Formats: structure tokens, C-alpha cells, sequence
């Protein structure tokens, strides 16, 4: 209920015993600026813009998300074990761009309302899993504190070929697939 | 001046999991005029505990996140920092968000197609601010226009889609007119029947 014309969350901290688990990016305006690696200690930045002059100290991330470990496991104590409650997430697939068979595009899959922050978003061309050409967003933050999680996959439009998003999450009693064609 | 800024959390002594977040937001309006910033510490979904700047201390918001927020208040050097994070933290990365992220435009691009209904297809465009206007005849049809919400593709790009109905004939002549920050003039597309 807050109006403003820019918003930014200069600290997306999320950490969760499944795994366990954490994650830390900056948003601009609902867009994913970029986020740091848990392992690799790197800021992996999502536009070659921000590579240009300006960085930021990985090692800030794993100190904060190694507060958060520490704030958690309190809180789980001091809750009596209140777990996360599985939500249930909002599935689409729409193409980037308009479709001209023969023609190069991208399916763009969002699975939306995630909750809590784990899922296996994967792709399907005639029913096999395609592994190449895919990437993802990270976990984008909502004001109501679910997520969603945006993948990518690129390819060539042609009367031939036909995608499902096959997205598994606790959630859901089976995993979804949302279908998608070209027109011929 | 170089590296961007982020806020910085506390120490507060069908498988389950348990999730913690914390977000800090800034909230910004007219530049660096109206700069609030928000602390969310969050245990799952339930908000528990909030440093809002138009406040000046820490909050609870559950029972749960008490203990939490009564400690950090006491400790003086804390708010110390977290009152001027607002100013070392929101107001840093947007002026070095003035100078990137908030620079940077794309230019939509608009296609035109048949379903009798007809589709104007706004397609790739940063920032989200966006105008589309269809014309049956040099002449604003609004009846018809029916959008869909604005799509954010979160490759940093929108689109749209803007239908309109028409009972075709020859001679008409359909016009999609997009106006956008990217431009210098507005982008026009005519369809003829």
C-alpha cells in the first residue's frame, strides 16, 4: 500500500533450512539487478551495463546470510516449530516476441506465487527434457512475501516441435505442465 | 562513489522447511526529494519485525519478533546507522542508478495481426511507462480496446497486448499509435483490410 515512484530492495536476504538454502540479490523496480553466489563468492551481475562502473562485495552477502542462518534457527526455536505453509503457484507460458514459424524466439515460462523458495522449473520439447539453450531468473521477491521465478527457453518456431514447462513443487500433488504451440 | 550499497541485518538471540527472510527496501519519489527506507525481517510470510526511516526505531509487528526489535532499540550504535542508511544506502545506489538502470531505454516494437478481432502487439520495451492508442479512421476507438496487464519479462524488457474489435469492410483503415520514453516521436502501424 506504499506509493513511490522507484522501487528497490538494496537486500534480498533469504536463507531456509531445506537445503539448507539462501539467496542474495538487489531488484530495481521489480527487475533483478543482480544476484551473489553462495559458493563462488561473485557478484553475478544481469546487465553488461552494471559491468561497466560499478561492482559489489560478495563477502557482504555471505555475512548477512550467515546472520540470517543464525536469526532463523532462534526464531524456529521461539515459533514452536511454525513450518513454512506450501502455497500454491500461478503457472504461464507466453512467447517474447510474436511467433513467425521458421522464425527464432523465446518461451518465456512464469511460475508465479512460489512458496516456499524451492521448485524444479525444467522444459520439454515433444515430451523429452531439453537441457540446452535454458536459464533462469533467481527467486524475485513480492510484497507478500512469496516468489516468483522466471525460465527461459530459445528456439526455432516450426509446425514440428511443442513445449511444456514442467514446473515441481511441494505444493502441487503432481507436477504441472503448462503447454504451449506455435500456430500453423 | 563506486560499489552500490545494501542494508545489513542483526544478531537477535510433502518435507518441512523454514523459511527467513529480510528485505531492505528504499521506496523513492521525485528523485532523491521522498526517500523512505523499510527493514523487513521476516520468518516465513509473517512479517516480524520493521525498521521504517519515517519512524526512526525498530518495531515489532508479531509477538514473535519482540525480543528482537526491544534489544536492538536499546543498542544505541545500531540506530546510529540504521537512521543514516537512508542516506548511506537508498540515496547511494540511485545516483549510481541515475547513471545506469535509470539511462537506459529500448525501443518497443509494434506488430499487427488478425485474431473479427485484431491484435497490436507491443513487443521488448524499457521503462514499464507506456501509451498505446488505437485509431479506426484517424479517429480514437477506446470501446473496443481491451489490454492485457503489462508484461514484465524480467530480461529487464515489458511487453503488452492491445486488442481491438472490428466488424471488417474494405476501405478501413486501422492504426495502432505507441508512444514510449525510448522516443523522439510516436511509433504508428496501419493495418488495411
Amino acid at each position: 500500500d506504499i506509493v513511490a515512484d522507484h522501487v528497490a530492495s538494496y537486500g534480498v536476504n533469504l536463507y531456509q533450512s531445506y537445503g539448507p538454502s539462501g539467496q542474495y540479490s538487489h531488484e530495481f523496480d521489480g527487475d533483478e539487478e543482480f544476484y551473489v553466489d553462495l559458493e563462488r563468492k561473485e557478484t553475478v551481475w544481469q546487465l553488461p551495463l552494471f559491468r561497466r562502473f560499478r561492482r559489489f562485495d560478495p563477502q557482504f552477502a555471505l555475512t548477512n546470510i550467515a546472520v540470517l542462518k543464525h536469526n532463523l534457527n532462534i526464531v524456529i526455536k521461539r515459533s514452536n516449530s511454525t513450518a513454512a505453509t506450501n502455497e500454491v503457484p500461478e503457472v504461464t507460458v507466453f512467447s517474447k516476441s510474436p511467433v513467425t514459424l521458421g522464425q527464432p524466439n523465446t518461451l518465456i515460462c512464469l511460475v508465479d506465487n512460489i512458496f516456499p523458495p524451492v521448485v524444479n522449473i525444467t522444459w520439454l520439447s515433444n515430451g523429452h527434457s531439453v537441457t540446452e539453450g535454458v536459464s533462469e531468473t533467481s527467486f524475485l521477491s513480492k510484497s507478500d512475501h512469496s516468489f516468483f521465478k522466471i525460465s527461459y527457453l530459445t528456439f526455432l518456431p516450426s509446425a514440428d516441435e511443442i513445449y511444456d514447462c514442467k514446473v515441481e513443487h511441494w505444493g502441487l500433488d503432481e507436477p504441472l505442465l503448462k503447454h504451449w504451440e506455435p500456430e500453423i | 562513489p563506486q560499489p552500490e550499497q545494501p542494508e545489513q541485518p542483526f544478531p537477535q538471540p510433502s518435507p518441512e522447511d523454514f523459511v527467513y527472510q529480510f528485505k531492505g527496501m528504499c521506496y523513492f519519489t521525485n528523485g532523491t526529494e521522498r526517500v523512505r527506507l523499510v527493514s523487513r525481517s521476516i520468518y516465513n510470510r509473517e512479517e516480524i519485525v520493521r525498521f521504517d526511516s519515517d519512524v526512526g526505531e525498530f518495531r515489532a509487528v508479531t509477538l514473535l519478533g519482540l525480543p528482537a526489535a526491544e534489544y536492538w532499540n536499546s543498542q544505541k550504535d545500531i540506530l546510529e546507522r540504521k537512521r543514516a542508511a537512508v542516506d548511506r544506502v537508498c540515496r547511494h545506489n540511485y545516483q549510481l542508478e541515475l547513471r545506469t538502470t535509470l539511462q537506459r531505454r529500448v525501443e518497443p516494437t509494434v506488430t499487427i495481426s488478425p485474431s473479427n478481432l485484431l491484435v497490436c502487439s507491443v513487443t521488448d520495451f524499457y521503462p514499464a511507462q507506456i501509451k498505446v492508442r488505437w485509431f479506426r479512421n484517424d479517429q480514437e476507438e477506446t470501446a473496443g480496446v481491451v489490454s492485457t496487464p503489462l508484461i514484465r519479462n524480467g530480461d529487464w524488457t515489458f511487453q503488452i497486448l492491445v486488442m481491438l474489435e472490428m466488424t471488417p469492410q474494405r476501405g478501413d483503415v486501422y492504426t495502432c499509435h505507441v508512444e514510449h520514453p525510448s522516443l523522439q516521436s510516436p511509433i504508428t502501424v496501419e493495418w488495411r483490410a
